């Protein structure tokens, strides 16, 4: 695939059929099959960066309860809480040391991912 | 502070308690349950 000019997960998962087809070796069942992996590849990368960080992933699960902003979401996936099932499993005592987060502000968080949980 | 202060406390309202999660509030009832004590009395 290198010698043939491929060097992204890009590159093949989106050129033309022909010209992956124009490698020797290379049947429409193998190409197609080798999309759908580089396409699951660039989708499983991009989903954990995203639940990594707050990029998505945790942008959208961890930042449901009112009030997260995009960085407590990023703050939150650094710690391992990804969703907002995460969150609302959490303690007080286990968020204290995330700053900008009060006791207060981490108790309303935790009970709005609960209501939205376990009582939606 | 005492047995009687968490027995009239009800489950919903232990819920909103600061670091206080699902599972610390399945131990409670599960202690209170083994004393013969339930929440809301």
């Amino acid at each position: 695939l290198v010698e043939e000019g491929f060097s992204t997960l890009e590159e093949l998962a989106y050129v033309p059929m022909k010209e992956l087809l124009e490698i020797e070796g290379l049947d429409e069942p193998t190409v197609e099959a080798l999309r759908e992996r580089a396409k699951n590849a660039l989708a499983t990368i991009a989903q954990a960066q995203e639940e990594s960080l707050g990029d998505n992933k945790p942008a959208d699960d961890l930042l449901n309860l009112e009030g997260v902003d995009r960085d407590l979401a990023f703050k939150l996936a650094a710690r391992g809480v990804c969703t907002l099932e995460d969150l609302a499993e959490q303690g007080i005592d286990d968020l204290a040391d995330i700053e900008g987060l009060t006791d207060e502000k981490a108790g309303a968080l935790i009970m709005a991912a609960r209501n939205i949980c376990w009582f939606g | 502070h005492y047995i009687g202060d968490l027995v009239q406390r009800t489950e919903v309202e232990l819920l909103k308690t600061p670091n206080l999660g699902k599972k610390s509030l399945t131990e409670i009832k599960d202690v209170l349950a083994s004393r013969g004590l339930s929440l809301g009395m």
